DNA sequence: ATCACGTAATATTGGCCAGCTAGGATCACAATCCCGGTGCCGAGGCCGCTCAATTGGTCGTAGACAGCTCTAGCACCGCTTAAACGCACGTACGGATTCCGTACGTGCGTTTAAGCGGTGCTAGAGCTGTCTACGACCAATTGAGCGGCCTCGGCACCGGGATTGTGATCCTAGCTGGCCAATATTACGTGAT
DNA sequence: ATCACGTAATATTGGCCAGCTAGGATCACAATCCCGGTGCCGAGGCCGCTCAATTGGTCGTAGACAGCTCTAGCACCGCTTAAACGCACGTACGGAATCCGTACGTGCGTTTAAGCGGTGCTAGAGCTGTCTACGACCAATTGAGCGGCCTCGGCACCGGGATTGTGATCCTAGCTGGCCAATATTACGTGAT
């Protein structure tokens, strides 16, 4: 019953309560085409592709400076991520396809599949 | 009239404690009120723990009983202790 | 071809077991668990069934009302899920210090 | 011809008074009657306990600086203890205000 | 004669833990749930047989009564009827 | 030189038993002595309480058109009176379950 | 041989009949009533006792009774219960 | 001491825890003009015009069928509603204005005050 | 004579002092109402329990060991007040 | 020349009335709250100083207690701020009710 | 040899028909409900007994009551000043909306172990009798405890200096908006038909 | 005379220039910390004196202990399903992101009444003395309550119909995509440089 030492001293436990991924290639706006198309479009076209790019819409005012600061996908073809993005770009409508294409300097003539293979190879590599 | 409290034991038990240190008269009667409070549920877990088992007597076992239910963790421990030393202490004597 | 979308048997479950009383624990597994418990406090010892039974209700009046603080807590959260940290803050709250 | 008296306390080694202990337990009608070791245990599980938190409350007080003991002290002691903070959870200590807590989410980032 | 009894927490077993949400008021219930339960119910039922057993012992017994349990709830602050209490 | 037999419940118009109230007051150490009017004014209020409760379970049997009384309407009784549902906020009842309460949000639309 | 054990199941029993004659009651549900008794008994001739204690006084009357009941019991139910009890202290003193 | 009734059972209290407004003028989606545009149009800059005419944005789906249903502003020059209106066109990018104009058949040269008083006049009464 | 509207005493200030001195940041324009009710509703059942022992003494002042008995009712032990 | 963000005098004053334990509401505003709810139980009643200073100190601390458990609430449900349903909550699961 | 131009093969785009999705209504399946018959077992009644309740008398003391003191609670005034109050203003917060992924919910086939009933053993609850050690009680003792009084030291507060921190201001870089000049569109004059 | 088309005025848009804004760094000021110094008032000690603690003895009885009865707990077995488990799948939910409106925080100037001290009065707390009603206790008596036994009433359970809530399916309606026809682009042969 007798206990020869001290006693411990127990604490009470209270009920305590924009990352750039820079990719392979060259930024959206230091390609001349793809600025110069920046600067022709708006705002609202960068709200698809804000959504594409970083899985999130873009706030009106930092939209179209994030996009051009995309350098590239850091992943390569064949990773789980690459075909995460395929799958959201099959689930994309075609006209807007087409407006991302135009976005990208990527020709809006094409088969659905043609148009995801064509955006999704210049994701991995922007290339002016 | 003279009233009664724990004042004089505490400050010894300080002393020995922390003979460099003392203690207000508010602290003080914190301590008397900390002293009755165990005190009085000490002695109803005792008398309770008699009447379940239809003693008429309180002793040191019915004591470390209240002492095990109530105080919790190594201070029912440290306590038990404390408590067997000093009876084995008076019995000797 | 019949399939009853999320929720609806949550809700028959939940009328179910509030409109009855039965014990809703196995109680061979919920006595082995009250042995092996004890078996750290004093050794070969021995429950009577009443004994067992005492146990059972007030474990299972315990959890239910643990629930539903947690689930009144959910709610507060603007959710319908309970999760682990609403049970923490019931019991922070009822003064378990969880 | 007759012996000196040694108090129940100086016979158990303790600081508490054991007589005491024995009058409040045979007048606070908890049995008919009372052992003789049973106010020496409980008088010694009382030094006890006062014990273990003037030596908290003598800590706080150092940290602080401070030689004399006030009710902040104890508060500090005791809520800082887990058991003691389990043994006098309900209870109230007057002018013993609380722990600094502030949750983190208050915080600025 | 005597065996070790271990791994007997797991009896308490999804279903049962989702049954006794539904007497709660529960709908929707996390995977995380269940083993916070668990714990909450081993914490318990560890002070409620801490007691009890602390009862029996003082009663020189070495079985456990329903009156051991219905004392130690009753002083747990959780009184308990039909048992006697 | 002996009257008939009457016993305090019968003095008192009560149904409860008054000469066990005054033992069980006498052997619980409540008090060294115990007033001849403490437990008939007990056993009344017992009775009382006790006739309040039967009364609401009673009618809670009734609504379900039972006529015996089990567990589960006592757990009505109770939990649907504001002062039992206080008397005993703290109790728990064996095999009483609980009161059907669905939170109006988890209902659907 | 001889085993005594006492309870209130009969007492429960007579004031069921006198509220709800045609009604009846289970063994479980009587020894739930039987705690409630047991437990309602404890709690107020605790309260009287420590009356007693905290004024000095070495018996519990009528007073403490109904002091207790109107500091355990809540609302209504203390002015009911404090009622019927002075009505059978009265009936009893007037023997 | 004594009463004279019964008991008062006291109830325990438990703690319990797209409207289009038709407008003055005729719908957008009758326009054929303005409706030959949409048709030609995608949801972002639809997006952008919703944004204005129902306070909160729509969903992809919803977005385009609500913009099809707008029956005009209900309320008259200088109401609350049209102040609130008025400041919501000043707050918008010159850019985002040109691509309401074109999205409403407006003429997209004018400063930025013309073209916030051109698109207020016509969605108080959108004429054909 | 006889105080009345003397809840208004417990002003917006001192309760958000006590938030303050319980971790509170952000305040409500209505948690000023919810509190002076609660408090009211505390105080009505503690100052009730000591009238009941002060009556019960005999006596026409509450004193602070009646408060004290009291609280202890209420489960809320108080320490320092003669306890 | 100088305004304080909102949000720092709040966590200042809370670093304050913590490291303090003066009481917070003023003394003859409670005593008057005092004597008018004890006149709804009895009349000519008198307090003495230590009973209306107990009355202050158990208030404070049942009042701070409970905005700890609010501010917990409040915090669960994703809210800096504290509403009157976190009170009810707090009230609800510790016992209270109402 | 390279390049411009007309022709032919290849490719793109608008229109159309068809496919797909939304909402409402209809219909079938399952769950909930009710309603009568059955047996089953626990509720409820009866009875002998015993032991706990009642009765009547004696006695001591706990507490009601009266009277005095004096402590302390109440009331009241005036001054100071910190706190409370009221209002203006803007930031950060709460709420709403949308979207997206995946974590739970639901259904199904297989597994597994709870539950039930039956047998055997046995440890230990429960009761009784003996008796001793222990506690209660009283009388004399006495010394610890406590109230009153004094006196220094811990501390709470003031002023000065210093440090940490927050808020505001300033500078640098990028984007957006307006203005001006170049170029496309439209109207009129002129050449061809 | 009508139509087609060169040229000039008008209109639109790209380049240039300027302004605006977001982020980072710097500074000014203001709260917090440190350090003495100091006056104070409450802790800490001292003293004498009362009543609670103590020593000693005696005596009744609480409960420790042994012994016996027999209840109830435990271990084991074997079926018999009902529940648990694993898994596939899909949808409602939680979380994150975005945005807007305004409620709450902050700060200033004005008002209020808390606080503090001092003064005066008196209710009632607290104590003492008294005397007595009332509770404890004992002995004798006795009837209510307990246990055992029995025997039917309440209820659960089941099977057969009725109703209702939920989910799946069908119908009418709107929007978008693949295919087909018309037309633009590109490769090639021929002519010119």
């Amino acid at each position: 019953l007798i206990v020869e030492g001290k006693r411990e001293k127990k604490k009470v436990e209270r009920l305590t309560m924009f990352t750039i991924a820079q990719g392979k290639g060259q930024k959206l706006c230091e390609i001349e085409r793809i600025h110069f198309f920046l600067s022709k479009k708006k705002t609202d076209e960068l709200r698809n592709l804000h959504k594409l790019l970083y899985n999130r819409p873009g706030t009106v005012s930092s939209l179209k400076k994030n996009v051009g600061q995309f350098s590239g996908f850091p992943f390569e073809k064949g990773s789980v991520q690459y075909k995460k993005k395929e799958e959201m770009l099959k689930k994309f409508r075609n006209a807007m396809l087409k407006s991302i294409c135009e976005v990208l300097d990527l020709e809006r003539s094409g088969v659905n599949s043609e148009l995801v293979k064509r955006i999704l190879n210049f994701l991995m590599h922007p290339k002016p | 009239s003279r009233k009664e409290s724990y004042s004089i034991y505490v400050y010894k038990v300080l002393k020995q404690v922390h003979p460099d240190t003392g203690i207000s008269s508010k602290a003080m009667g914190i301590m008397n009120s900390f002293v009755n409070d165990i005190f009085e549920r000490i002695a109803g877990e005792a008398s309770r723990l008699a009447h379940y088992n239809k003693r008429s007597t309180i002793t040191s076992r019915e004591i470390q009983t209240a002492v095990r239910l109530l105080l919790p963790g190594e201070l029912a421990k440290h306590a038990v202790s404390e408590g067997t030393k000093a009876v084995t202490k008076y019995t000797s004597a | 071809p019949h399939r009853y979308r999320p929720g609806t048997v949550a809700l028959r479950e939940i009328r179910r077991y509030q409109k009855s009383t039965e014990l809703l624990i196995r109680k061979l597994p919920f006595q082995r668990l009250v042995r092996e418990i004890a078996q750290d406090f004093k050794t070969d010892l021995r429950f009577q069934s009443s004994a067992v039974m005492a146990l059972q209700e007030a474990c299972e009046a315990y959890l239910v009302g643990l629930f539903e603080d947690t689930n009144l807590c959910a709610i507060h959260a603007k959710r319908v899920t309970i999760m682990p940290k609403d049970i923490q803050l019931a019991r922070r709250i009822r003064g378990e210090r969880a | 011809a007759r012996a000196k008296a040694k108090t129940r306390s100086s016979r158990a080694g303790l600081q508490f008074p054991v007589g005491r202990v024995h009058r409040l337990l045979r007048k606070g009608n908890y049995s008919e009657r009372v052992g003789a070791g049973a106010p020496v245990y409980l008088a010694a599980v009382l030094e006890y306990l006062t014990a273990e938190i003037l030596e908290l409350a003598g800590n706080a007080a150092r940290d602080n600086k401070k030689t004399r003991i006030i009710p902040r002290h104890l508060q500090l002691a005791i809520r800082n203890d887990e058991e003691l903070n389990k043994l006098l959870g309900r209870v109230t200590i007057a002018q013993g205000g609380v722990l600094p807590n502030i949750q983190a989410v208050l915080l600025p980032k | 004669h005597r065996k070790v009894l271990r791994d007997n927490i797991q009896g308490i077993t999804k279903p049962a833990i989702r049954r006794l949400a539904r007497r709660g008021g529960v709908k929707r219930i996390s995977g995380l749930i269940y083993e916070e339960t668990r714990g909450v119910l081993k914490v318990f039922l560890e002070n409620v047989i801490r007691d009890a057993v602390t009862y029996t012992e003082h009663a020189k017994r070495k079985t456990v009564t329903a009156m051991d349990v219905v004392y130690a709830l009753k002083r747990q602050g959780r009184t308990l009827y039909g048992f006697g209490g």
